[PDB]
């Protein structure tokens, strides 16, 4: 199927308690492989990507070399941001940027992603062109005229239709038996009452990945969207994923509900009733 | 593999 | 902008009594990142307990999640406490097998 790669950064500054902390985590869909920290001198690898153990110190070196370069440029657009805001020395603050590719079955671009937030509001994104930029607000709009003034753009596409896309690739590649699996998941119906007149259904999905997956009620053949109570996906901690979908429902009727779930994992939709 | 951002906000 | 976080609390497997498992704390959807997270074993705090690295979603919100090994039992009641500056006082969740 189609894949990503995917980097999380994150510097927070915090006055009085050293330089602002540095963090960036590196994905491909939703295993995460390596994790560079300013509060650490040396890359962490997780221990379920064991592929990118397969690289040598020339690569662990020039990333390394790249997280500390990072590491400078965002603590020096922390100390402007502050001035673009007009925001006082005394307070935290939050720079986060997301960038990175999306790639099709045969290894070819599908779209680049770079977009940058701070504060928790969005800043500056690249746009799916590669070429221009969507300025939130003033502020970023006189990042976007540096930004178009030393040519960014062209250097960020640079990046995400070569290195981005080759080194997925290479992941991909070298992590296939388990970047390229995709687990279903184990599925079942549960049943509580809440009252002499209703009753609630409670469908679960649990040890999949990908993430990504779809569990909706239907009554009688009709999604029952407004009325189905559908948990975050969350992990479970041994890369699978896990979530529910429950809707509440006339007590004698759970034989017109159906749970419906959709998930990368399997051949075909499953049908799920509760089972008495 | 990281990107260098060579330009700041 | 401020983000309250949501908070989940489960086991990594169906629960067993007598069957070794990891209690799990997913705390997501908050903003800003600094969150204190407290696994409970009948309302006493778990001394040591590991965590994910921080990472975030789409949406820019963040989300860790905590977990320790441990071994469900009839009379053990699990739970998460979690503080962050959106709660005026700690928020606590229980496990309940079912959820």
């Amino acid at each position: 199927g189609s894949h990503s790669m995917r980097y999380f950064d994150t510097a927070m500054s915090r006055p009085g308690r050293g330089e602002p902390r540095f963090i960036s985590v590196g994905y491909v869909d939703d295993t995460q492989f390596v994790r560079f920290d300013s509060d650490a001198a040396s890359p962490r690898e997780e221990p379920r990507a064991p592929w990118i153990e397969q690289e040598g110190p020339e690569y662990w070196d020039r990333n390394t070399q790249i997280f500390k370069t990072n590491t400078q440029t965002d603590r020096e657009s922390l100390r402007i941001l502050r001035g673009y805001y007009n925001q006082s020395e005394a307070g935290s603050h939050t720079l986060q940027s997301m960038y990175g590719c999306d790639v099709g079955p045969d290894g070819r671009l599908l779209r680049g992603h770079n977009q940058y937030a701070y504060d928790g509001k969005d800043y500056i994104a690249l746009n799916e062109d590669l070429r221009s930029w969507t300025a939130a607000d003033t502020a970023a709009q006189i990042t976007q005229r540096k930004w178009e003034a030393a040519r960014v753009a062209e250097q960020d596409r640079a990046y995400l239709e070569g290195t981005c896309v080759e080194w997925l690739r290479r992941y991909l590649e070298n992590g296939k038996d388990t970047l390229e699996r995709a687990d279903p998941p184990k599925t079942h119906v549960t049943h509580h009452p809440i009252s002499d007149h209703e009753a609630t259904l409670r469908c679960w999905a649990l040890g999949f990945y990908p993430a990504e997956i779809t569990l909706t009620w239907q009554r009688d053949g009709e999604d029952q969207t407004q009325d189905t109570e559908l948990v975050e996906t969350r992990p479970a901690g041994d890369r699978t994923f896990q979530k529910w979908a429950a809707v509440v429902v006339p007590s004698g009727e759970e034989q017109r509900y159906t749970c419906h779930v959709q998930h990368e994992g399997l051949p075909k939709p499953l049908t799920l009733r509760w089972e008495p | 593999f990281l990107r260098g951002r060579a330009y700041g906000l | 902008i401020q983000r309250t976080p949501k908070i989940q609390v489960y086991s990594r497997h169906p629960a067993e009594n007598g069957k070794s498992n990891f209690l799990n704390c997913y705390v997501s959807g908050f903003h800003p990142s600094d969150i204190e997270v407290d696994l409970l074993k009948n309302g006493e705090r778990i001394e040591k307990v590991e965590h994910s690295d921080l990472s975030f979603s789409k949406d820019w919100s963040f989300y860790l999640l905590y977990y320790t090994e441990f071994t469900p039992t009839e009379k053990d009641e699990y739970a998460c406490r979690v503080n962050h500056v959106t709660l005026s006082q700690p928020k606590i969740v229980k496990w309940d097998r079912d959820m």
